[PDB]
């Protein structure tokens, strides 16, 4: 009976199947003048179609890529497959669907960089002789997750001009503590002191030369310090196929974005690398702290996980802080850091605990929706992020693409990608809409109306101009 | 909306003095409306850093000003067995001017003070100070509210109370239709903020060169705190005064403190006597809420009205992100003796660290509706990022949802369009309130004239 394809009339082939996914059309000559060529494909082929003829896209998605996920992150050049399948061809016609699925693994002894940026203004004193033998017994309780540790370190205290250092006398910029009974460094901003290394040793014997300043102001300028810690990747040395972990330690408040002003520095955050040969940061007296939405960006940027380990007198601040930077964790510092330890161990399993998927440069007119699998096989409709993960765990998604007509570009490319994760799945759409009878068209047919018209596909149309 | 965009007028300062980071109007004793400039990066007499104030008389064309010359000379006094000392290297004379009567009162707040007493001090530290003047009669003053002669160590055994050694007085200002000037000294306190008021007429008469410390007995400085919530709020971030409680005769202050309560930002009304009326809290941590305060009447009940910037928020965008772009609040007065509601609108920046409300002026009724209406800078906003400054228009339930015009940058990148303004006054006389925009990142000052509305 008629349907859809045939009540609507259309006039090509081209606006056959822009009717529904359902419709084909029939590019045969010997058809009846009655009879319509856009039907289902088992009424033409009824209706004695020839069926090569007959155009009928079919929504398809083939892998081109689908390495093996790996069970063993150590090892290899980074030629760790995380993400399967890394690579697929989808083909839609107009307002059709196809579905496909992804998998996800959080690969167990996947190497790690940790880079401990740590308070050194005089509130931190006694915070020193509680970490001297940190790196070799850090290397002792990673050793039993990744065999490719790094761990680097830098210090900071806050921007050294007034009113946040002192200025007098002139004994009490070279030792800040004088007008007390002890020496302290003098001031400084922000200083980076071990690039990460897996020698743990050189953290110890780093650390163990290591002493405090000593500032005005409570809150501290460790705000600049996660910023060039991030954007200074050559110096601090993070490297591309591994997590980082910036571990940033403070007993106290912190500087914000605007606070500099205070100082005499209204100039905005750049967002970046400050630090030259002599390991310093240079615009520490010329540029304002940085915004939190910057800090976001250059995290996010350069896939950065920043730890807030705080004392349990500010751990509501960090708390609120890192609700407002995504993917940022918290955990309490005892008041003397002898449980900074503990501390990271437990973030870096919190940190390996989750998988986000995340979309980039998908095509306007498509649209898609997810359908995750977390746990032991338990589908969970409309989410697209699992949680209370381990290490080796794995998950899958399944995903649904939804495109709206027809595109003018009938070939573009999108990417999915879990937060933090170096490989990801790519998308090769393509959007069939036409008929391979329209690439041998006859323009100005003498069957079309003494040449004013062109003979595709078995019909005639209206010329250009017309 | 009927801001001229065309025909602008652009005054201009020595490279690299910031001049317009500060501006205002000023109206001699014949009402004939000057711009007073502030150049907190001027050099001085040692080809140092000092700051500088220049007063641009009216012209069309533009061009270069004349200073308003103050002394820049580090003083020094050997009385009472001690050594007092001010020191005016970067103190950034012109971090912000204001103008009331004949009379203009530039301030630097990073100018440093310390005292001797033979081994011990009182510590090198920024006080603040404000140069007085009255151009037309070359009458000087200054006024130093937080200057002491207390050593170091007594501050130690008093746990660091009542510490003023920090204010950075001058960092914000204001005067009273009386003749009151309000100093905002974010540092005060040791940290927690302060403000300072005192009639000028008592600070010209109680001043003379070289005494240094000297009492103003009419002065009135706000009070220390043990609460943690006004710990590091750089209370006096940003100083305004209105009319909130319904008493005509008494002036009530408003007072920004952009982290105050752990960054969280607040802004509060007081009376004279700094007694709290009301007090708004931030939204959002370390948007820096009371960045900027402004104080009229936008929906044309004779009842001053609060608007508060919020620069730094982060509004709330697809996928679970955040972005920096600013944000204004609006808060109407209700009728009678009640307190401020919630905010009556919302405005919200678009450009990405556009830095949208760090800067509101009046600008008085520009459409000549009845209603008067506002400024709101985005100092790198625009699509451009160059710099933006949008008008919103007053209406009988606030203000218009959408700008009425857009002031786009007409100078380069890194000019901070918009970091200071002020609006509200007919510098030509064609019967229009006019707009002076500053950026200070180009060392000029822009004339937005008033035309008839098309
Ligand atoms: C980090 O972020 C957290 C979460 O935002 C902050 O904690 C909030 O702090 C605010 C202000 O201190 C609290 O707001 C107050 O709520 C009280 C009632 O809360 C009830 O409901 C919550 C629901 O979870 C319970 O947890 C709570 O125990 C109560 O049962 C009101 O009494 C308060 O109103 C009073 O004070 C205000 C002025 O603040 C007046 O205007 C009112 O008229 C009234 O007198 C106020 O609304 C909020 O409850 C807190 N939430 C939580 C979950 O604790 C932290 O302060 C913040 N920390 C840092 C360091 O930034
Ligand atoms: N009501 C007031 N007028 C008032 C309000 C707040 C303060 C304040 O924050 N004081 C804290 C100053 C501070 O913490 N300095 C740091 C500088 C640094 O970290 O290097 C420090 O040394 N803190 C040490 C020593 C200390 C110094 C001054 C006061 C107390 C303790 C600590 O907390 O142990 C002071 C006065
Ligand atoms: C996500 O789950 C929903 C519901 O579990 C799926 O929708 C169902 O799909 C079947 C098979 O096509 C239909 O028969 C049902 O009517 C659908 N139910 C709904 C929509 O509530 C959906 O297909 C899943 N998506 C993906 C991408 O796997
Ligand atoms: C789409 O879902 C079906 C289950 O209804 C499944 O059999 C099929 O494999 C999915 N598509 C792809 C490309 O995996
Ligand atoms: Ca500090
Ligand atoms: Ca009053
Ligand atoms: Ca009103
Ligand atoms: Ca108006
Ligand atoms: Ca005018
Ligand atoms: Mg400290």
């Amino acid at each position: 009976g008629p349907n859809i394809c045939t009540t609507r009339g259309v006039s090509s082939c081209q606006q056959c199947l822009a009717v529904s996914p359902m419709c084909a059309w029939c590019s045969d000559e010997a058809l009846p003048l009655g009879s319509p060529r856009c039907d289902l494909k088992e009424n033409l082929l009824k209706d004695n179609c020839a069926p090569e003829s007959i155009e009928f896209p079919v929504s398809e998605a083939r892998v081109l890529e689908d390495r093996p996920l790996s069970d063993k992150g150590s090892g290899d050049s980074s030629q760790v497959t995380q993400v399967s399948p890394q690579r697929i061809a989808l083909r839609l016609r107009p307002d059709d669907s196809k579905n496909f699925s992804i998998q996800v693994r959080q690969v167990e002894d996947y190497p790690v960089d940790i880079y401990y940026l740590m308070d050194l203004s005089y509130s931190m004193k006694d915070d020193l002789w509680s970490i001297q033998n940190l790196g070799t017994k850090l290397a002792t309780q990673m050793r039993k997750l990744t065999s490719n540790l790094r761990i680097g370190f830098g210090a900071f205290v806050d921007k050294p001009v007034s009113p946040y250092m002192y200025i007098s006398p002139p004994e009490a910029l070279e030792n800040p503590c004088y007008d007390m009974k002890t020496t302290c460094l003098p001031m400084f901003g922000y200083k980076h002191v071990l690039t990460l290394t897996d020698q743990v040793t050189r953290f110890n014997e780093e650390v163990k030369k290591q002493s405090v300043s000593r500032n005005r102001d409570a809150p501290e300028g460790g705000f600049d310090a996660i910023m060039q810690a991030t954007v200074c990747d050559e110096k601090i040395g993070w490297r591309n196929d591994a997590s980082h972990l910036l571990v940033f330690t403070t007993d106290a408040k912190t500087h914000i974005a605007l606070d500099g002003r205070l100082a005499g520095i209204v100039q905005p955050n750049d967002g970046q690398c400050h630090v030259g040969s002599d390991n310093h940061y240079s615009a520490s007296t010329t540029m304002d702290y940085p915004s939190l939405g910057l800090m976001t960006e250059k995290l996010s940027q350069k896939n950065i996980n920043l730890i807030f380990a705080v004392t349990e007198n500010v751990v509501n601040l960090y708390q609120n802080y890192s609700e407002l930077i995504p993917g940022t964790t918290v955990g309490v510092l005892s008041m003397d850091s002898s449980n900074v330890l503990q501390l990271i161990v437990d973030a870096y399993g919190k940190i390996r605990s989750k998988v986000e998927l995340e979309v980039r440069d998908l095509p306007e007119e498509l649209s898609l929706s997810f359908n995750a699998t977390c746990l032991n096989n338990e589908v969970i409709p409309g989410l697209k992020s699992c949680m209370g993960l381990k290490i080796g765990d794995t998950v899958s998604f399944s995903i649904e693409a939804k495109v709206r007509g027809c595109p003018q570009e009938k070939e573009k490319s999108f990417t999915i990608k879990p937060v933090g994760f170096k490989d990801s799945l790519i998308v090769q759409v393509t959007f069939d809409c036409d008929c391979a009878c329209q690439a041998q068209a006859e323009p100005n047919s003498h069957r079309c109306n003494n040449g004013n018209g062109t003979f595709e596909c078995g019909v005639c149309r209206c010329g250009p101009g017309w | 909306l009927n801001l001229d965009p065309v025909q602008l007028t652009f005054y201009a300062g020595p490279n690299g003095s910031q001049f317009g980071f500060s501006l205002d109007f000023h109206k001699d004793s014949h009402g004939r409306v000057a711009i007073v400039v502030g150049a907190p990066r001027t050099l001085g007499p040692s080809q140092e850093e000092t700051g500088g104030v220049f007063l641009c008389p009216w012209r069309a064309e533009g061009g270069q000003c004349p200073s308003l010359l103050f002394d820049l000379r580090d003083e020094t006094r050997n009385v009472g067995s001690q050594t007092l000392q001010t020191f005016k290297a970067r103190q950034g004379l012109g971090a912000s001017v204001v103008s009331w009567s004949d009379v203009i009162v530039a301030c630097a707040p990073w100018q440093h003070w310390n005292v001797l007493e033979k081994t011990e001090e009182a510590e090198k530290t920024p006080v603040g100070s404000c140069f007085l003047a009255q151009p037309e009669s070359g009458r000087r003053a200054e006024y130093s509210p937080c200057r002491g002669n207390t050593l170091s160590r007594i501050y130690v055994e008093n746990d660091f109370s009542w510490d003023k050694r920090y204010c950075e007085a001058g960092f914000s200002s204001v005067v009273t239709q009386a003749g009151e000037l309000v100093l905002g000294a974010p540092g005060g306190y040791y940290f927690l903020g302060l403000l300072a008021q005192a009639p000028v007429a008592d600070i010209f008469s109680s001043y003379r060169p070289g005494i240094l410390l000297w009492h103003v007995s009419s002065q009135s400085l706000s009070f220390d705190s043990s609460n943690p919530e006004y710990f590091d709020g750089y209370w006096g971030y940003s100083v305004a005064v209105g009319e909130f409680d319904g008493d005509l005769n008494t002036t009530e202050y408003v007072v920004g403190a952009p982290t105050w309560s752990w960054t969280l930002g607040a802004v509060e009304i007081l009376d004279s006597y700094y007694q709290r009326l009301h007090r708004l809290r931030g939204e959002q941590m370390a948007s820096y809420f009371g960045h900027s305060v402004a104080v009229t009447d936008v929906n044309g009940d004779g009842r001053h009205d609060l608007l508060v910037g919020a620069p730094l928020y982060m509004e709330s965008r697809a996928d679970r992100k955040l972005a920096e772009v600013g944000r204004v609040y609006l808060f109407l007065q209700p009728r009678g003796p009640h307190a401020l509601g919630a905010p009556s609108l919302l405005l919200t920046g678009t450009q990405l660290y556009g830095r949208f409300g760090s800067a509101i002026a009046p600008l008085g009724d520009l459409d000549r509706d009845g209603y008067n209406d506002i400024a709101v800078a985005a100092p790198y906003g625009g699509p451009s990022g160059r710099g933006q400054v949008l008008v919103f228009l007053g209406q009988s339930e606030g203000l218009r949802s959408r700008p009425s015009q857009v002031l786009d940058s007409p100078f380069p990148t890194g000019s901070a369009f918009g970091f200071s303004l002020r609006g509200a006054v007919d510098i030509d006389d064609n019967g229009y309130p006019d707009l002076i925009v500053g950026a200070y990142g180009a060392n000029q000052v822009a004339v937005y004239r008033a035309q008839p509305v098309v």
